[PDB]
């Protein structure tokens, strides 16, 4: 029942959500919404546990 | 005012005047310079935030 | 087709308070050029440059105006200050030697008065005579103005544009708005007569009694075409003579703004390049910007 | 004291972040800023009724509206032509109807 209020249906939309929050303001392309849930909790020098 | 060893001291009146006079200045560099709006539209957001 | 991603998303911008990122917004839609759009442009930019250069030639007291003034600094036995600089200068397609200004100036003497007779004979119009206007034309375009002294030989028609568009107002807000005269027949007339007052009682003639009722201002309308008349008088040169300036310079001036956006606005990103390698905290983020552009 | 002229009239913060401009001039405060950062258009004073006075125009309309009517229309973008906006209206017509 969470699927039943989500607005997009997979990743080239995901990365859309994560940009049109993150960064706002911007109109959004391809690969700044790829690079940018790439370095947030996958990147090396920007995340240590 | 002046203090000691070469050192000053000053209110924050004083910068934030003059973040308003050099874009009351340079607003007055770009009408006469026939500058694009885009540039020109740039100049008065800061004079905005100034 | 990248004004949707502004406009579909303008619709939703994240309630955005920062000024930078509505420029930043902007400075990404203009689409960059590559290698040749500096190059075809730069052709643009310098056409229109010149073609204005063509069109300033046509005016007879400008090229006399900058001798005038090259008239008074040589003959004052001891010149060599920044007025110099300034002056003539034509470009080999400095430090202007006084042989070489008297050798290559023998010309606009005998471009100055042969470029009168043949006008005053039979026709300024004339074919005959037009082509030497076009070969006057010729010796001044390689005589090529320093900007600094350049634009002052262009504010020199812009002011008298002026002159003739006040005294084309000085006619339409003395009578038009008053003595109630129709505009669609004085638009007969600015080709029909325009001399001297056989055009004044023209109009009368159509009698029409807002026209008869007119013995107030009989010295208050062609009084205003002596004056007018005077920029005829002063310069002895027609009408729209001036307007095929007024008219042809703005299309060179048309053209040179007008690429310069183009040449400014797909360049844009390369000003906010090195903007961020003096990005120290001297005055902010955008007061470089705005002075880089 | 000293003064400054200001290139362009900007607009003053007490009387907008505050509303007493927007509930002025039947507009909300969030629909104002739009036309003052350089966004969008407004209507200073339609003579023809195509567009409705007080409207939010993209300057992807913006041309299109231009073509139909030229130089008959009024729209203006910015922190002066929302004094243009404070400018046209009356105080005591626009108060006889309320």
């Amino acid at each position: 029942e969470t699927l039943r209020v989500d607005p997009t249906n997979d990743r080239l939309s995901a990365l859309v959500e994560i940009y049109r929050m993150m960064r706002p303001g911007e109109p959004p392309t391809r690969e700044a919404a790829e690079s940018l849930f790439e370095n947030l909790f996958f990147s090396e020098d920007r995340y240590d546990l | 005012v002046p203090l000691d060893g070469g050192r000053f001291a000053t209110s924050d009146l004083n910068d934030l005047y003059r973040r308003v006079i050099n874009r009351n200045n340079r607003l007055k560099r770009l009408l006469d310079l026939a500058a694009p709006d885009i540039i020109v539209r740039n100049e008065k957001r800061m004079l905005q935030e100034a | 087709a990248a004004a949707q991603v502004l406009s579909s998303v303008e619709s939703e911008i994240g309630r955005t308070t920062d000024p930078v990122r509505m420029y930043m917004r902007e400075m990404g839609t203009v689409e960059l050029l590559t290698r040749e759009g500096e190059i075809d442009i730069a052709k643009r930019i310098e056409d229109g440059i010149n073609q204005v250069q063509c069109s300033v030639a046509e005016y007879p007291e400008a090229i006399t105006y900058l001798l005038e003034q090259y008239d008074r600094v040589e003959a004052e036995e001891a010149r060599l200050s920044d007025l110099i600089t300034g002056f003539v200068d034509p470009n080999a397609e400095n430090s202007i030697d006084p042989e070489l200004a008297r050798e290559k100036f023998a010309e606009l003497r005998a471009q100055y008065v042969v470029t009168r007779d043949t006008i005053k004979a039979k026709g300024r119009s004339h074919a005959t005579a037009q082509e030497e206007i076009l070969k006057l034309s010729e010796v001044f375009k390689q005589f090529r103005l320093v900007p600094k002294q350049f634009d002052y030989l262009v504010n020199s028609m812009r002011v008298m544009m002026d002159r003739v568009r006040t005294q084309e107002r000085l006619i339409m807000k003395l009578c038009v708005e008053q003595c109630k005269m129709p505009k669609k027949n004085f638009i007969t007339l600015f080709t029909g007569n325009e001399t001297s007052d056989t055009w004044f009682n023209a109009a009368i003639a159509m009698n029409k009694p807002w026209s008869e009722k007119l013995h107030d201002v009989s010295e208050e309308v062609h009084r205003a075409l002596q004056k007018l008349q005077q920029i005829e008088e002063e310069t002895g040169l027609t009408i729209e003579q001036v307007k095929d300036i007024n008219r042809r310079m703005s299309i060179g001036e048309a053209k040179a703004r007008r690429a310069k956006k183009e040449m400014v606005e797909a360049n844009l990103r390369l000003v906010i390049s090195i903007a961020k390698k003096y990005t120290n905290r001297g005055l902010q983020f955008l007061d470089l910007i705005q002075e880089g552009n | 004291m000293g003064h400054i002229e200001l290139a362009s009239p900007t607009a003053h913060i007490w009387f907008l972040k505050s509303s007493r401009i927007g509930l002025l001039l039947d507009m909300p405060l969030r629909d104002i800023e739009r036309v003052l950062y350089f966004e969008s258009y407004v209507v200073i004073e339609g003579g023809m009724t195509n567009l409705e006075r007080q409207q939010i125009l993209t300057e992807e309309q913006y041309l299109d509206a231009l073509e139909e009517f030229g130089d008959e229309f009024d729209a203006k973008m910015g922190a002066e032509a929302i004094q243009a906006l404070l400018k046209s209206m009356d105080l005591e017509q626009e108060c006889e109807q309320l």
